[PDB]
């Protein structure tokens, strides 16, 4: 007796607010509330040997790959520059 | 910083409602915030003006709005019902009640002449005394 | 907001006009007049589309989002910044404005004095929008781009289908239809070389713009959860000079905040101690 | 007059401008020295490929130039726009604190 | 200690509202001198 639904969503429950030139509404009781609220601050460091991940152990492949130019160096600094940018996020974060 | 370390008046920022203070905590790759916010419970109705004419003259709240019961009125703080004679030391005046929209008419209760009238009973009771000798 | 919050029939504001940016029935959706200058000010593809670039819509429809607009500026109205800190509390417009005054340093008895006055400027200022937003058209340029840029991606992406990248014909069913398997081989793998990396550049591209549109709507939302919802004490955040209130207003992929703030005008001099 | 001390005597604190400017010149250093690369060509000077090998042959290494040549200007350029989004969002902060 | 103080009278609500009282008071007393 259940089924999968479609419809037109729901913005919220209408609530017309009683105005007036001379009516105020004052609350006489509070609540205390607690929220939750989850915030990412750092993610894994990575680190990819770029010639051990293309062409591992093996002498003739890094031959063909060190004709490439400085491609794995660029790719190991972006990953170390991510990895001290983790380091850097956390303590910025929790270090105050 | 502005929600643990301090206190944040930017609105719906450290947490829904008005934030009274927070707390950190460490969860895997990330920080969780408990924020502990006053929220406004149970509102109540009431007869309200923007000033005051009582001596001729208009008076406006130092703190706070006017409220009326329907009978008679006070001064309430904005975020909470807690009803106060109108007193001259909870409002001030500025200048007169002509030009003010929607003023009523009060009267504001001056915490001096009471003082004043019984040190005048005071002074007529001496007087009577002693015209007796 | 999670109550949709619907305005008075009545209009009386203390004198404070509305109407040009609170909704009218006479539309069959419930946008304003501003809002409803927004979207023609903006100009929001089938042989894109047959080669399998297909545009998604919106998850929320602009009448959603007309019907949000409206809601928050209701509640913003008809009961300050009460609506955003827990439940609604109704409170007359002049009030709310004294408040505002005295938020920004300025004893709230100015706002009575002048009242008539205030609203007479704040109902010319909103004119004035009206003005500016008809005549002018690069004003809403900050939009434009935005659906530009997108544009000439997407028909770059679809340009790219035109290169040979080496290979003998700029046609897939060209190389199918002239060459063998073994030959026609060469030729395709190097057109999906070249077509991989066009896709690798426009998705690169779509995800750095993202990230920038990304940041700018949360810039929005902040200025959404302070400015509307409340009262910002920073200076030049929310409008230029002394920030009194703002209203939200939808616009084709976009939000236009309109700011009312107190500047002051006429200073004399005086001898200070 | 602290500040006069503190910023004439160490040179770190205005590090977090240096390395603004050394990594754009790292990003573009690195973009010379990828035009040294053979990038699987028999010779990495492209006058060199012309003087030495007939337009029919000459063409399969000069290809291999400019595929290298453009997926080395393609890396820059996806940098140089992730570093540009970096520096405009500490320009917004800037601005913000302005 | 302050820098650049002037000279100027400050005026205390307290005090007329106190000297009506002086002359009311006075008023009486030479009323009360009369019989």
């Amino acid at each position: 007796s259940q089924s999968i639904i479609a419809y037109t969503m729901s913005l919220g429950a209408e609530n017309s607010v009683a105005y007036s030139n001379n009516s105020i509404a004052i609350p006489t009781n509070f609540t205390i509330s607690v929220t939750t609220e989850i915030l990412p601050v750092s993610m894994t460091k990575t680190s990819v040997d770029c010639t051990m991940y293309i062409c591992g152990d093996s002498t003739e492949c890094s031959n063909l790959l060190l004709q490439y130019g400085s491609f794995c160096t660029q790719l190991n600094r972006a990953l170390t520059g991510i990895a001290v940018e983790q380091d850097k996020n956390t303590q910025e974060v929790f270090a105050q | 910083s502005e929600c643990v370390l301090g206190q944040s008046k930017r609105v719906d920022f450290c947490g829904k409602g008005y934030h009274l203070m927070s707390f950190p905590q460490s969860a895997p790759h990330g920080v969780v915030f408990l924020h502990v916010t006053y929220v406004p419970a149970q509102e109540k109705n009431f007869t309200t003006a923007p000033a005051i004419c009582h001596d001729g003259k208009a008076h406006f709240p130092r703190e706070g709005v006017f409220v009326s019961n329907g009978t008679h009125w006070f001064v309430t703080q904005r975020n909470f019902y807690e009803p106060q004679i109108i007193t001259t030391d909870n409002t001030f005046v500025s200048g007169n009640c002509d030009v003010v929209i929607g003023i009523v008419n009060n009267t504001v209760y001056d915490p001096l002449q009471p003082e004043l009238d019984s040190f005048k009973e005071e002074l007529d009771k001496y007087f009577k005394n002693h015209t007796s000798p | 907001v999670k109550q949709i919050y619907k305005t008075p029939p009545i209009k009386d504001f203390g004198g404070f006009n509305f109407s040009q940016i609170l909704p009218d029935p006479s539309k069959p959706s419930k946008r304003s007049f501003i809002e409803d200058l927004l979207f023609n000010k903006v100009t929001l593809i089938c042989a894109q589309k047959f080669n399998g670039l297909t545009v998604l819509p919106p998850l929320l429809t602009d009448e959603m989002i007309a019907q949000y607009t409206s809601a928050l500026l209701a509640g913003t109205i008809t009961s300050g910044w009460t609506f955003g800190a827990g439940a609604a509390l109704q409170i007359p417009f002049a009030m709310q404005m004294a408040y505002r005054f005295n938020g920004i340093g300025v004893t709230q008895n100015v706002l009575y004095e002048n009242q008539k006055l205030i609203a007479n400027q704040f109902n010319s200022a909103i004119g004035k929008i009206q003005d500016s937003l008809s005549s002018t058209a690069s004003a809403l340029g900050k939009l434009q781009n935005v659906v530009n840029q997108n544009a000439q991606a997407l028909n770059t992406l679809v340009k790219q289908l035109s290169s040979n990248f080496g290979a003998i014909s700029s046609v897939l069913n060209d190389i199918l239809s002239r060459l063998d398997k073994v030959e026609a081989e060469v030729q395709i793998d190097r057109l999906i070389t070249g077509r991989l990396q066009s896709l690798q550049t426009y998705v690169t591209q779509q995800l750095i713009r993202a990230a920038e549109i990304r940041a700018s709507a949360n810039l929005a939302a902040t200025k959404m959860s302070e400015c509307v919802l409340g009262q910002s004490k920073r200076v030049d955040f929310c409008g230029k000079g002394y920030h009194l209130m703002s209203f939200p207003q939808s616009a084709p992929h976009g939000v236009v905040f309109l700011h009312v703030t107190y500047v002051p005008a006429q200073e004399k001099n005086f001898t200070t101690a």
